[PDB]
């Protein structure tokens, strides 16, 4: 065994090894291993991405105009975000400026995805770590109604409703076919909600499962379908016609009316169901404001997103701020430059790839994706792994660093960056949330805080949907209908050699696509995706990434039942297909 | 008792699971609670790790010969299968164990049916569709990237209601939804017939909903229900929102040339 | 002034004359006049249909296969029922038998219409006679929640919800733009609900206004559109394909899944919103169990509806029973024959039509529609009716009689017929309902009873939707897909001369279409529609129709504010376009 | 303040009001509460008789020159107008009074636009469309029996949002929804082009969704949005459910031959 120190942690792989494989209620394939001491405290954590497809390899030699469609299939959960980063990258490379309406629509697509993705994560992915579904069978329906009504104006709260939900659950498990609830962690001592709160939460799980399908109708109007809507280099393909013959063949007033109806409903659900539930989880699980901090009090990163000035990606345009904090110095939000070879770099010394020198990092314009499955001296064998060897290569995920620092990305990271840049709406929201919980601001830097920030961001995005919709309508009233720029559509108009960066904030954090075009074809296409950051393996200095750090020092009640591990991992909303691409 | 279903995931983006939960009628909630017993599913299940392995083992043992296997994604043959690892072993081992006890297999999506994006040139992982690995079980292919939500749920309801597999074409696709081409039921066919085409994005033709053939539409060679059933509770489909069909329900569609090259 | 006796009433046109023109919250155009005595009690009532279009005239010379489409446009409220009666009539004339699935689908179409029409009537048409909308502004939202939760399991009952509804109403009213609430009867002493009941009821008015749009999606699947779906002679045009190539072009499993989803939601709304509201109106307005009896304790008529055995219109087939009661003798429910010239006859001695002898009634196969506007002395002019002359011709509505008796039709009539034929479900339902209200059975024969029977019929129809849907699915599982018979589609296959009757129970009562075909064309087409019965003018014996009888003997609190008249007339759900056609 | 609207009814079946309340987006509830002030409407208003007469007189006086008049149905000229009587006088008198104070008129439906069923041969009441009676006001024709619900609400929202009347064709119909034929956007055009027709009801062609031309479809001569926007929240339209278009948005469609005779 070995022990070493990094980032304030003592990484010690002596003692008992626990493996969680598969990790469920995530996207894609992940393995986690930890070592625990005699006191049931994690002293070592190992994050492993257990899938790879090779989109960066597949994109070589393709037409840049087609790239968005391929990279959108990196992920069907965060569907659309990779298409957006791709059209941004190709437009940056070629020198294309899109019309204002295209920019507004793209912003609507991204905000729609934030709302959808954050809602589904909260209920369907993370919720069962906090809500004891079987304990809902012991609730009193009237007391459940009284609780729900004390927390929200949401209409659906009658005692008869909660009784009907409880009876549906009772019937579901009566035949012994527990389905997704089979062999869960029900009754674990870390489940702290009273029965009435479990029944309230379970009712809302079901309401969210139904309602989420409606949100993505916005993607169907502008993008044809969800999952995996359509896009173009140069704007969007959804031509607008409000008042001319043939409006039946275009985005017309009836289509825009449908979008408006969805926006309203979406905001209502988020504000009156998800936000009060997130706060309720906080109220009953305050100790989790001190668990899972990881890198969130050290190093956080946002690129920024939602340019309000079309084709302007600078600080005065981006509605979701960018910046980096290192060394726990939140007084110094640093600017990020995705072209600077000394900023974003990826390491593969602990990953299943070949580099000419694995002791150095490569900026994505110098990136290499040369897969090499080499797990070395595992316990077991290369096709029957009992224990990964984290001293050697142990993941399909590359290790991104920012100026050599290991960073956390995602909703908590963004919230911290915006708060400390002085964004008034963010400061007011965070302050009011933490005051409601009687917790210090530092309580957000935690597993509980990741969940609270995700809910805050869903509310923020729902509000921005209305703002963007109103901007689109203002342009249409002014006779500004354009949705595509086509003067550089044809390859003969492009530079013979050019390169570009497309970046945004996906639901899970900072996303970048780096593209080089030569002779009309993709010459290089490298992606660094939010879960690549968070689920990163170690680097040549032994620095650990966000997941491994967040798990360090965690107490487990029952080593064989990984509920505390799952809580913290799910708080980051892992997307493993994204991470590996 | 409800029919047991085991849903496994190989190399995939999860677009097919996501499509399923978009179903408008029946709601996915009602499929899960009342129509089937969804007994294993990595995306949604409470149990993880050893507890999830116990579920998988228990279900395929207790319900051997009696469960339906749903597959999303596909197995990679490269690197001894370790481009997709489940419980420390190649995913293909889990696929073969699950398949052996299944009464029938539903290959959701273009990934499970044909290969989809990871199998596009140069197919770095040697991603392989289900029917090239499992050769001794009925396999219903439900292609598309992803398939239409309400097609997925209609196929499920058909099977439960009628207690039989849907009739299929020579490629294993259900005739009900895959018997005709996009272009055989496309509302822009009047324009195709008249030679009325979009020539550049957001031109006057685009603003009148003219045909997308010259913009690369692959509807003429693609079998699916998108131009009839449409997407997301009938709200739209690719062509209606102004983009040509990519061909996403057809084998090898990624490698049939640029999406913007004419069919 | 004059007085005479008929049907137990003393018809006395002495005293103050009141006019209500227009009658609002009905379909079409109606005028009502009454005389009141010195105790403000109605001693004379005059029902006048104030529109005419002439469909019976327009249908002459049409192809019988086209007739349904024309007569559907008799009414967009009871949309579809006339198409159904038309295809029935033409099939009866020619000798066409439809396949079982066509009959099942037609029954679904009718049940869908019953659910939709009864729901919208209860809230949008009659509701504001019972709910004081402005008084809802005085309600306590917590007490409103408590009331709602005491009556129903319906989920939408939070105090916050009722506060939000109240606040929306307050802001609607506050600028003085009261819209549909302007100059209403708010504060009338006959408004007896407490403020909390008014707010609950108003919330449900809005919920019903939204929800009703969903019900008719069933009509869109099978019939293309609503209002005014499509039909064919020989069955239905909605060909079915479940498991063959090209099912995308037909009624397939996805389409049937949509229908099932609507059925479930429709039953849920009716059972948990409309039914408890109707019972609550009864609980708080018991004196209205003794007002507006009219002909409901004397003479009631049903033709019957919903043939469960395809092409069999006999007593063993019809799921909604037919029969007639006269002279208050409910122990002898009589059989109805629509071909018998001594049964259904229409008189025009008090209507704006020409017969060769206006002292005799004509069966519809002998019917004549020769409009003759001839109001006599109306204390104004022919273009300025100040006072109708009910001793002479006063309506565009013909006067139907059954064996010379004036009858009531509609939900209460049907309920009484089924009850007294000994239909066990009806007997049990009615007895349970009147027990819960602590009223005698006779209390149903009243204005309040009409409302209660309508609500219970909506519940019945929602149940029958599922029954019919399950019947269709049984046939499809057995490989029986046929939806049309075309053996006799071509006119060369028809009899040179033939005639037929199509009948059903529309939402408002007994409907018949009588058709004669000669040489491939409609020779005669006569309709007698439910509101024709109920809103009938007098006959040569001076007998009064159902509306006039129900208004007789009614006390008015405030003669200038005709709330009691409106309550009784609205309880019949008048459809004036239907009545006149 | 919201824009005042007076909605009056002549000879009509109420299909146009019913269509309006089916709107999915915006809901009719939201139109009435938030977008317009529906200040007179016989189908929905609380007041009757003298109280309703007072509303009518007050609104058209207070808001003279500033309200929109919506008209459903039409006036009959026969019998001195007394085939349609309102407050004891010919409806045409109420129409003319309402029109005189209106800033613009919406003629809902084929009734108000053209005549519809009561004007079909032999037109017993001499039913007459609005624009032959009112000759000094802007009239927007929104034809169909009835028009599509979400078309009605889209036209309303256009006018409120943009503060202008829609651009119209030479007949006064909004270009946005009436600029193209049913048959120019019909999803069965592939079959029309191929000569693939339903020949009798429920034949094999019908079960595959073939073209309805030989069954009398009037789509080739009818301008409306049914084949693109569809009906009842996008659920269907006449042709999708198996019946040819009757032609119901066109002037005189009742008298253009049998619905089952070919164009
Ligand atoms: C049930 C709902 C019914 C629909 C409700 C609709 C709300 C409508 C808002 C309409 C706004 C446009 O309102 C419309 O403006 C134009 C100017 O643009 C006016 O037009 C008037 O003045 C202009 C000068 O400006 C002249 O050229 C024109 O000949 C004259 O008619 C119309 O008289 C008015 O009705
Ligand atoms: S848009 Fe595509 S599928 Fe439609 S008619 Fe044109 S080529 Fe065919
Ligand atoms: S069904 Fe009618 S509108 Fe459609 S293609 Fe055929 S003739 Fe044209
Ligand atoms: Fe649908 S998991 Fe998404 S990539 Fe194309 S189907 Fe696969
Ligand atoms: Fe639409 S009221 Fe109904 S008949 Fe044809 S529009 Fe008129
Ligand atoms: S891209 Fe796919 S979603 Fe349908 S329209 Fe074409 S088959
Ligand atoms: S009948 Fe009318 S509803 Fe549309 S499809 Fe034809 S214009
Ligand atoms: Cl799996
Ligand atoms: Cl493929
Ligand atoms: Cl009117
Ligand atoms: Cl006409
Ligand atoms: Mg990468
Ligand atoms: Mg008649």
């Amino acid at each position: 065994s070995t022990q070493y120190e990094t980032q304030g942690y003592t990484i010690n792989n002596a003692g008992r090894r626990l493996v969680v494989d598969p990790i469920t209620r995530i996207q894609g394939h992940m393995r986690c291993e930890v070592n625990i001491n005699d006191q049931n405290v994690i002293t070592n954590a190992v994050s492993c991405g257990t899938m790879f497809r090779g989109l960066e390899i597949i994109l070589q030699g393709r037409d840049p105009r087609d790239a968005w469609a391929f990279v959108e299939r990196i992920c069907g959960v965060c569907t659309g975000v990779h298409a957006l980063a791709s059209v941004y990258a190709i437009e940056d490379a070629i020198g294309i400026k899109v019309p204002d309406n295209a920019n507004i629509i793209r912003n609507i697509m991204l905000a729609t995805l934030w709302c959808h993705d954050h809602l589904v994560h909260f209920y369907q992915l993370a919720g069962m770590d906090w809500i004891d579904v079987l304990d809902a069978l012991k609730a009193d329906p009237r007391k459940t109604s009284e609780l729900a009504q004390s927390l929200s104006s949401w209409p659906k709260s009658s005692p008869g409703y909660f009784f009907d939900v409880q009876n549906r659950l009772k019937k579901f498990v009566e035949g012994g076919q527990l389905g997704i609830f089979r062999n869960g962690y029900w009754g674990h001592p870390q489940y702290k909600l009273p029965p009435e709160a479990n029944l309230m939460g379970f009712a809302h799980y079901l309401e969210a499962l139904d309602f989420q399908r409606e949100i993505v109708k916005i993607h169907a109007v502008f993008g044809g379908k969800n999952p995996h809507p359509n896009w173009i280099v140069g704007g969007m393909p959804c031509a607008i016609n409000i008042d001319e013959s043939g409006a039946v063949g275009a985005v017309n007033m009836e289509r825009l009316n449908l979008v408006q109806s969805i926006i309203t409903r979406t905001a209502d659900f988020i504000n009156n169901v998800m936000i009060p539930d997130a706060l309720a989880i906080g109220q009953f699980n305050k100790p989790w404001s001190e668990i899972g901090t990881g890198l969130s009090d050290k190093c956080v990163l946002s690129y920024g997103a939602f340019p309000d000035i079309a084709n302007d990606f600078g600080e005065k345009s981006l509605l979701m701020p960018g910046g980096a904090v290192i060394n726990g110095d939140f007084n110094n939000v640093l600017p990020v430059d995705l072209v600077d070879p000394q900023q974003v770099q990826e390491f593969v010394d602990h990953a299943w790839y070949r580099y000419p020198n694995d002791q150095v990092g490569r900026h994505p314009f110098d990136g290499i994706t040369d897969p090499w499955y080499n797990p070395g001296d595992v316990k077991g064998s290369d096709t029957n792994i009992q224990q990964l060897n984290e001293q050697e290569r142990y993941s399909w995920i590359k290790a991104p660093r920012w100026r050599g620092n290991a960073m956390e990305v995602g909703p908590l990271a963004r919230t911290l960056i915006a708060y400390h840049k002085g964004d008034a709406a963010t400061v007011e929201s965070v302050d009011r949330m933490m005051s409601a919980l009687n917790l210090p601001l530092s309580g957000i830097q935690s597993t509980l805080g990741r969940i609270l920030c995700r809910a805050h961001e869903a509310q923020w995005a729902a509000g921005k949907l209305q703002y963007f919709f109103d901007k689109l309508m203002t342009n249409l009233k002014n006779g500004n209908l354009a949705t595509a720029s086509t003067e550089k559509w044809e390859p003969a108009t492009w530079p013979t050699e050019c390169r570009g960066v497309g970046f945004t904030e996906a639901p899970r954090g900072a996303l970048g696509h780096w593209a080089a075009i030569r002779d009309g074809k993709i010459d290089l296409y490298q992606c660094v995706v939010p879960t690549t950051w968070n689920a990163s393996p170690r680097d040549p200095k032994g620095q650990i990434g966000a997941y491994e750090a967040a798990l360090m020092n965690t107490k487990m009640a029952i080593p064989e039942q990984p509920l505390e591990i799952l809580r913290t991992l799910h708080s980051f909303d892992p997307c493993l297909a994204c991470s590996t691409h | 008792p409800r029919i047991p279903v085991v849903w496994i995931h190989g190399l995939e983006c999860t677009c097919c699971t996501e499509s399923f939960i978009r179903s408008a009628h029946p709601l996915a909630k009602d499929v899960i609670l009342s129509l089937i017993s969804l007994d294993y599913d990595d995306t949604l299940m409470a149990a993880a790790g050893t507890q999830a392995e116990e579920v998988f083992e228990d279900i395929i043992t207790q319900y051997n010969g009696k469960y339906i296997l749903a597959v999303e994604g596909n197995p990679p043959l490269g690197e001894q299968g370790m481009f997709c690892i489940s419980s420390g072993r190649p995913f293909i081992e889990k696929l073969k164990r699950a398949a052996a006890g299944a009464s029938a297999i539903i290959a959701w999506g273009t990934c499970a049916s044909w290969g989809c994006v990871q199998a596009a040139r140069p197919n770095p992982t040697q991603a392989t569709p289900i029917d090239k690995v499992i050769t001794d079980k009925p396999i219903i292919k439900v292609p598309g990237c992803p398939p239409i939500p309400d097609v997925m749920s209609a196929i499920i309801t058909y099977m439960v209601t009628f207690d039989r597999l849907p009739d299929v074409d020579r490629m294993g696709r259900p005739l009900m939804f895959y018997g005709q081409r996009i272009h055989d039921k496309c509302y822009r066919r009047a324009h195709f017939d008249a030679g009325e085409f979009v020539q550049s994005w957001d031109d006057d033709a685009a603003r009148k909903g003219y045909c997308l053939y010259k913009m690369g539409c692959k509807g003429p060679t693609t079998y699916n229900a998108c131009s009839s059933t449409r997407w997301n509770d009938g709200v739209s489909f690719p062509i209606q929102s102004g983009h040509g069909c990519l061909g996403c329900a057809e084998n090898g569609f990624w490698d049939r040339g640029s999406f913007y090259s004419r069919v």
